[PDB]
This record gives C-alpha cells, structure tokens and sequence, in this order.
C-alpha cells in the first residue's frame, strides 16, 4: 500500500521526546519520514542482497544484523 | 584427563575458542597460549559488565539482569562506552539527560 | 515426546551464567539480556582475532600467539580494561603453562 | 477554572517518560507494513522473520532518537530550543550520511 | 661489489601503467601518484575479499567463488560502479572460460 | 597466461596466489581471482581515465596526487567509494560558502 | 594614497589561494619535534623513519582541514561568520569523536 | 617550550583557510591545539604499538598507515 504515513505524528514526537527534545517544527515530521526511508532502503538493501546470496526467499534476522554491521550501526541481541 | 579451562583457572571454554580461532581464518596456524589468553580477556570483559550491570539491577530492586540493566552500565562507564561506543543494545533505551537550557528557570 | 532434535546452536550461556554467579551470586539475568552477552562476546572475539590476524600477517607470521592477542588487545581496549585484561590473560597463560 | 500547563511543562515530562523507558515507540503493523513495502523495491514476495522486523525496527529507532539527540545540539547551538529540517540536515552533514 | 640486496617489494604499478597507456597513451604520472594508485588497489582488494570471506563464513562454505566476489561488490560499490563493476567480472569470466 | 586469457592487464594469479595466502578461505574457487582483478582493473581505469583528464585541463602530461583527488572528489561514485580515505597530497576542492562572499 | 584592503578580502584571497595548492601548511620541523616529544611518552629513544613523519603530517592536515570544514558550517548554522571553540566542540560531537 | 607552540597561529590560519574558514576567534589557536595534539597521541600510541610489536625501535612509514586505518582516516600513498 502507501504505508509511510503509518509512521505517525505523534510516534516521531515520542521517539524525539527519548532523543531529549522539547520543541519540534511542523516541517519535522515529514523531514524525518525522508530520513527513515532512506535508513531502511540502505539496510534493507544489503540485508536482502545476503537473503538473495543464501539462495533463501524469507529474510533472516542474521540478515538484518549482518547488514547493520555493515553500515557501522552493529545490533546485539538478535544473534549478534 | 581435565579441560585446558581448568587448567588456566578460567569459566570461559578454552578449548571452543581455539576451534573457533583454527575456524575462523584469521591465521593458518595457532599458539597453544593464544586461545588461553582470549578467553581470559572475554571473561574478564564479561565479568565488569555482569558486575556493574548486577548494580544497575539491585538498584532498581530487581533479581534478573535485563537490556536495560546492561546499557544503564555500559554507557555509565567512560570506558566500556568507548569499547561499545558503535553499538546497540536492543530494548536498553537512553539515560536520562535533558540539556540544561530546556529545563524551566 | 516429539521427534528430530533441533539443530545444535551455540552460545556462551553457560559460561555467562558461571561468571555471573562469581560476581553477583544472588543475581539472574533475562532471555534478552543473554542474547546481548553473547552478540558481545562474539563482537570482541571477532575484534580481538581480526586484529591479531593482521598484526601476524604485517610481520609476516603464519601463527597467532599470545603474544599477538596481548598487542591486539592493547590496540582495542581502553586504558583500565586493557591493563586488567593484560594482566587476566597473562595469569591464565602462566597458571596454564605450569598445569601444563 | 479548567487547568492547563504552560507550553513545554508537557513536552518535559514526555522527555522524563521516554528516556526512563525502553519499549519500542512506533506502531509495530505500520512499520512491519513499511519494512514490507520497502523491499519489494529490492525484491517480490520476500517473507521475513518476525525477528528481522524487530531487528530493523529496534534498529531504526535507536539510529533515530540518536540522530535527534545530535538534532537538538544543532538547535541550542543556534541558540534555538526548536528542532528543525536544517538542523537534521547539518547533523546528517557531520556524521558524513549525506553530501 | 654487487651488493645483491634486490628486496622485490612487490606492486600493481606494472599493470596501472599499462591500464593507463590504454585510456590514455600520451600521459603518465609521478611516483607519489603510482603511490596512490597502488594504496587504492590494496584498499579494494581488502574490502572485496574480507566482504567475500564473511559470505563464505555466514553461508558456511570452504570456498569463495566469483559468486561470492560479485556480492561483495554489490555490498560495497555505489549504484553505477557496481552495475559495469559487475559487468566486467562477469565477461572476464564469461572470456576466461572460453579459452582454454 | 591467465591474465591474457580473461582480457585483463591485473595479474589474475597474482590475485588469486594472494586469496589463497590471505587468510579469507580454505579454499578459493577459479571464477573468483578472473572476477576480482577485472574488477581492480575496472575501477583503476575508471580514475585514471578522470585524473588524466585532470591532467590534460592543467597542460599536463603527468598525473599527480592533486590530479587524482580533483578527479574522485568531483565524480559522485568513487568520492563516496573513497569517502574515509585521504589522499596524500591531494588538497581539497576549491568551494567557498556563499554567505562568506561580498554581495 | 595609502591602500588598505577591507577586513576579510584578504581572507576570501588566502581561502582562495590554499584550496588550489596541495602543499603541507604547518613548518615540517616544528611538526617533526611535536611528534618526537609525543612519542617520547610512549617509548623513549625512538626513531623515525622521514616518510613516517610525512604521513603523520600529510594526515594531521587533512584531518584538521576536514574538522575546519565542518567548523565552519557550525558557526555559519548559528548565524556568525566567525569560528569558536564551541563549533569545534559540536562537530566532534556530532562525529563521535568526544562524548 | 612546548614543541605545541611550534604549530603557530599562521599555521592555523593557513589550514582554516584550506578548509574555507573566513573570520577566526583568537581561541581557536589553543583549541586547535588540543585537538590536534590529541589526534596525534591517538594515532602514535597505535603506531608505535605495531613498532613495538614488531621489535624495532624504528617507526616505520606502515606502522603510521596501519596505524591510521585502525583510527578510520585510511591513507593512500605511503605503501598502502
Ligand atoms: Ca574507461
């Protein structure tokens, strides 16, 4: 469907509140859906290109985790 | 016959970590003394983060470590905050910190 | 009962378990919890090798020893942690070479 | 009279809540929905373990709330307590994510 | 007095020259740059071969493959500098296997 | 030679000596040191081809450091490619802020 | 007729100037008994190759061209001209370079 | 005094310049410093390590190099 709307207001607000903001712009919230797109093509991408080398049809956690380690943004507690 | 462990006063499997070393391709050959001086430093590291990350649980009156417990302890530490500094420590959240210049006057 | 075991996993549970209860006795830890214990230990592990990997392929060595993890382990580590993780192995090493 | 806190009383005590607490803040469906969506760009009829969208939603949450903590340092530094695009847009700059 | 010290520092810079005189044949380019090229190549062996080993790791197989090879390459290159990176392996090995 | 045989100018037993002797794997198969070396080699003609015409836009016959770095930093690709790398001698590209210039 | 050139247009020349030159900018002895004394702290009575200590050079400069860089898009983000010590403290913030 | 010093004020001048800097507080120049001081301990202390390692009492160009690729600022052109 058109599901990057689904990332509301009021989530980004609260992810924002634990990164210790207090004030946020109206312009914000769209920026951000940019952002996190943009996050998600990038770790997605590579997760699925070890998916495709694996000759597997169903993404791992391994996958993820390994793609993460490659963006130099390394997870632990997923079988790390 | 007693484990190589044993036998270096260790927790940690002295004999899997000179596998996973003969496995892993870090080199064609293996010193007898390497796999032992490993595992003790992952002991060691894994002990002063289960100690600091108990605290953080008796603190917050609990019995079981969980993620949060071991982030609080982590990134208390200037140290291991380094160690770990381009790591995530799934459901541990953020320590408390509100800049200065947002609280009320 | 059901048939076929499930595949073998390793971990470091246990081990994490017997040093937990060395350092705080009365004290458990969470599913979770352990899975990020173990993605550490497995994260310095890989560091630790990799870099002696490299230290003994500059100097042209075939062979990784404890000679090789001590200069990795000083090149990773900070300050405190690598003095005591220094002395630690150095203590393993020496107390294993006599128990021979 | 009705009651009323004043303008960033509220915003405070969501910081207070937040940061004391560790569970996911976007809606799990909707992301799942996106994780979903996104890939199909990459490849068709792809499943993924559920512990995958965990994995990048635990992931893409943390990379978040850590990009708006570097966000609010940008603000105050334009002695400024709003956060706003330029002040993202100069953060992701100096990470080195963007041009 | 011969003095037979011939250390034999290997180097690609035989080959860059030779890439060069292709794409460009009259000009050259100083031992600082040759020095540079030679830093690149290095670089990139590196990170295509170490990306190579961790598939082969992560799918537990004994044996990267050019397989292997053009996965890392996708992983590591941006969108266009994979795309022909990947053609030209491809056709190198297309040729090679034709031959004998 | 194998080289020869692929359509390369990169040493493919080279590439392949250096595999085997590289701690990535047991084994290396045959397909792989063909595709890696034409891939250097790609790429390595991909800057020279640039910095060459650096060098021709300055009355050059001889690449220098400057004229590799005017040519990755000015490509999108290889500047992103090489982005934690620096270039010895390279200096930087001439990019003043606008709000710095006289009106 | 005394000429006097208006405060920064000399500035603007020297900007100028140094991007299109790719020569090292600090004195090379003065960087040389800099290194020498730091190592010193290390391990004493150590030699130096001379191109180890035109490596440190050539990548001290280019890091702290880099960091200037990024510097300056902090002061220019809170609306000055002028560099100060707190841009240089955000973008090594924002870097992860200091806590 | 301290060998610091001999990283003068138009030294600075010159590398801000580089990096398109326009208009420079006087503190800078300490800053500056510091940074760099810093940097330099960083990147020594590790090269060194591989001096040591290697049982020479000669910093050799690679023990720099190897040294500054641990550090994530890889360079070209001294026997990469
Ligand atoms: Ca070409």
């Amino acid at each position: 469907r058109d599901n990057i709307q689904g990332i509301t207001k009021p989530a980004i607000r609260r992810l924002a509140r634990r990164g210790g903001v207090k004030r946020i712009s109206g312009l914000i919230y769209e920026e951000t859906r940019g952002v996190l797109k943009v996050f998600l093509e990038n770790v997605i991408r590579d997760a699925v290109t070890y998916t495709e080398h694996a000759k597997r049809k169903t993404v791992t956690a391994m996958d993820v985790v390994y793609a993460l380690k490659r963006q130099g943004r390394t997870l632990y507690g997923f079988g790390g | 016959a007693k484990t190589r462990s044993s036998r270096a006063g260790l927790q940690f499997p002295v004999g899997r970590v000179h596998r996973l070393l003969r496995k892993g391709n870090y080199s064609e050959r293996v010193g007898a003394g390497a796999p032992v001086y490993l595992a003790a430093v992952l002991e060691y590291l894994t002990a002063e983060i289960l100690e600091l990350a108990g605290n953080a649980a008796r603190d917050n009156k609990k019995t079981r470590i969980i993620p949060r417990h071991l982030q609080l302890a982590i990134r208390n530490d200037e140290e291991l905050n380094k160690l770990l500094g381009r790591v995530t420590i799934a459901q541990g959240g953020v320590l408390p910190n509100i800049q200065a210049v947002l609280l009320p006057k | 009962g059901k048939k076929r075991k499930r595949s073998r996993k390793e971990s470091y549970s246990i081990y994490v378990y017997k040093v937990l209860k060395q350092v705080h006795p009365d004290t458990g830890i969470s599913s979770k919890a352990m899975g990020i214990m173990n993605s550490f230990v497995n994260d310095i592990f890989e560091r630790i090798a990799g870099e002696a990997s490299r230290l003994a392929h500059y100097n042209k060595r075939s062979t990784i020893t404890s000679r090789e993890i001590q200069t990795a382990v000083r090149l990773l580590l900070p300050g405190e942690l690598a003095k005591h993780a220094v002395s630690e192995g150095t203590k393993a090493v020496t107390k294993y070479t006599s128990a021979k | 009279k009705p009651h009323r806190y004043r303008p960033g009383t509220v915003a405070l005590r969501e910081i207070r809540r937040y940061q004391k607490s560790t569970e996911l803040l976007i809606r799990k469906l909707p992301f799942q929905r996106l994780v979903r969506e996104i890939a199909q760009d990459f490849k068709t009829d792809l499943r993924f373990q559920s512990s995958a969208v965990m994995a990048l939603q635990e992931a893409c949450e943390a990379y978040l709330v850590g990009l708006f903590e570097d966000t609010n340092l940008c603000a105050i530094h334009a002695k400024r307590v709003t956060i706003m695009p330029k002040d993202i847009q100069l953060a992701r700059r100096i990470r080195g994510e963007r041009a």
